[PDB]
């Protein structure tokens, strides 16, 4: 069987991630999604409606509010006994709890699996994506995170399986203090089909708006490089790369980004990459399917106008 | 308190990994190695804690091959008080798994009496992002991952984390493992006199068996191939030719 950690946030299930995960793992047995949180009920519902989810477990309890690694990891382990595969989408929530879980069961962890060759052979990108390693876990239980950006979010029409309820356990080692949420009113980066990212070439937070205009025009999500975030042009939440989010939309327009290895790591798998830089030698122009060498302050607004 | 800082020796983050044309592994044979970027951040934070009378001693530990010592000395140069080197691999190609590392750090942490551990978010080579958590798990301690700010105060710490969506601040009991995100601080550079001084600081060369730990890989690497080389790429001449090329 396979226990899968549902990616729920403010009582709202992130269907795209959970879908892609179920889609990736369904070929291993009966997928059973676990929704734990302070408001996991509604999520549980949406979880059940996904094509492939054999059943849904719910753990709605204040103890799981924000899914603190200590309480949550205790939950999963307590249930691990009936599953040989425990997985989840490679999200921060999953990256925080999964390794802890694995250690508790005294088993390794497979991070960012891009391909499941079978019940124990997996594929994962190493060296900031410059190499793909095929590993074989000799472990009794395969604990791992799914690199959602390499699968398709299959679902929407499901068999609406069962929705039970679970227990608890609380090692009082942590508490949530506060949250600083970033206003994102456009396609969430990881799910977007089109992404327009801004780098340092933009010069200011003001000029980043021309990136946003083009994005809206294309109904795309906005991405960013370290430079842009460090200089305050945009929130770190929009960072694409080995440290941030790794996306793979149909269209990825990189304007004002040199194409550093660390940035490519999160977008070299995009279908079509377009680059507009003023430096004809920037590394980005060696991976970009279609590149244009010019001033982003003259090209982007012209591109936006002929769209 | 004594702070423990795990640092790793891996490829220079600017070097493009070359994959042998026979799935053996990344050809690390003749490449420049350096300290894992996230670890330098870790060290720098530990040192900052010392400069505020929070930490008394700072132990820097690295596990791998003999040459890892160079990385430890770099740590000592930045401000680490002493270092411990756990030799486990006989060749640079044998990367030891986060599970093995965790079990070792756990023994080292217990033996040296460290109450706070500060590891990097992830090792830019295996991209595992798991050691710190596995450590907190094995030790039975709290954990603060992807830290951006660590306000350690009393028998607990207020650490704001870099999470999806924004920032999330939590409070953990003091005996905790913390992992650093690239935004925690700007690491200092070891100056010539301090590098020379660092050469006279302690560095205990130990072995995996000293901690009674089996560095056997739970994951057998069957092969490693080069990623798919994308198809050419055209460099257009005008916005029109761009929008007019589909
Ligand atoms: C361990 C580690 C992890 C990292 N993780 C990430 C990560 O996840 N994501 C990430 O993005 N970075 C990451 N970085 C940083 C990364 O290494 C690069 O330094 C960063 O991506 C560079 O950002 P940039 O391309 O915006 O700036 P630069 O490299 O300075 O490129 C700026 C570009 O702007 C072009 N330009 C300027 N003005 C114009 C103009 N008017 N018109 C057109 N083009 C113009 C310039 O030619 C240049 O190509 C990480 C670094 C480390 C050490
Ligand atoms: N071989 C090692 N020696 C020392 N510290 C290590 C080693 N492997 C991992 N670590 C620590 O654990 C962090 C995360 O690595 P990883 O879990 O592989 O992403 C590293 O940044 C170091 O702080």
């Amino acid at each position: 069987a396979v226990l899968l950690l549902g990616e729920v946030t403010n009582g709202a299930l992130n269907r795209d991630a959970t879908a892609k995960a179920v889609a990736a793992v369904k070929a291993l047995g009966d997928v059973t999604v676990l929704c734990a949180g302070a408001s996991a009920k509604a999520a549980a519902e949406e979880a059940a409606k996904i094509a492939g989810v054999a059943k849904v477990l719910v753990a709605e309890d204040a103890l799981y509010g924000h899914r603190l690694a200590e309480p949550t990891a205790a939950l999963i382990v307590g249930l691990a006994g009936d599953y040989s595969h425990i997985a989840a989408p490679a999200t921060t929530d999953a990256k925080n709890v999964m390794p802890r879980v694995a250690a508790l069961l005294d088993v390794m962890v497979l991070s960012d699996v891009s391909a499941i060759l079978d019940a124990d052979t997996f594929e994962r990108p190493i060296y900031a994506g410059n190499a793909i390693q095929v590993v074989k876990s000799k472990d009794a239980k395969k604990v791992f995170t799914i690199r959602t950006a390499s699968f398709d979010a299959a679902g929407e029409g499901g068999t609406a399986p069962v929705t039970e309820t679970a227990a608890a356990a609380d090692p009082g080692l942590s508490s949530w203090v506060a949250d600083e949420v970033a206003e994102s009113d456009r396609p969430e980066l990881t799910s977007a089909r089109r992404v327009v990212s801004g780098g340092r070439g933009l010069g200011s937070k003001e000029s980043f708006a021309i990136i946003e205009e083009l994005a809206d025009k294309l109904g795309a999500a906005v991405g960013a490089s370290r430079a842009a975030v460090d200089s305050g042009y945009a929130p770190n939440d929009w960072q694409v790369g080995q440290t941030g989010k790794v996306v793979a939309p149909e269209l990825y327009v990189a304007v004002g980004i040199s194409g550093a290895i660390q940035h490519l790591a999160g977008m070299k798998d995009s279908k079509v990459i377009v680059a507009i830089n003023k430096d004809e030698e920037a590394p980005i122009f060696q991976i970009a399917d279609y590149g244009l060498v010019g001033d982003l302050f003259s090209v982007v607004p012209e591109l936006t106008g002929k769209l | 308190m004594k702070v423990l800082v795990p640092v790793k020796r891996l490829i220079d983050y600017n070097v493009k990994a070359r994959v042998k044309s026979d799935g053996s592994g990344v050809d690390l044979a003749n490449v420049k190695m350096s300290m894992n970027p996230f670890d330098e951040i870790a060290v720098e934070e530990a040192i900052r804690l010392k400069e505020k009378g929070q930490a008394e001693e700072i132990i820097a530990v690295s596990i791998g091959v003999k040459q890892a010592a160079e990385t430890l000395r770099t740590a000592l140069a930045m401000g680490a008080d002493r270092a411990i080197l756990v030799v486990a691999a006989d060749d640079v190609q044998q990367d030891i798994e986060p599970l093995a590392v965790a079990k070792i750090l756990a023994a080292v942490a217990r033996a040296e009496g460290t109450e706070l551990i500060i590891a990097g978010k992830q090792a830019i080579d295996n991209d595992m992002n798991a050691t710190g958590q596995m450590l907190a798990a094995i030790l039975g301690w709290a954990q603060a991952t992807f830290a951006s700010k660590v306000e350690i105060e009393g028998a607990k710490a207020k650490v704001t984390r870099e999470v999806d969506g924004g920032l999330q601040t939590i409070a953990v009991s003091l005996p905790a493992v913390v992992t650093a995100d690239l935004r925690l601080n700007e690491p200092r550079y070891a100056s010539l006199p301090n590098i020379m001084k660092a050469k006279k600081k302690p560095l205990d060369e130990k072995t995996a068996a000293d901690y009674g730990v089996d560095v056997a890989p739970r994951l057998e690497v069957v092969s490693v191939r080069e990623p798919e080389g994308r198809k050419a790429g055209i460099k257009v001449g005008s916005v029109d030719e761009l929008v007019g090329k589909l």
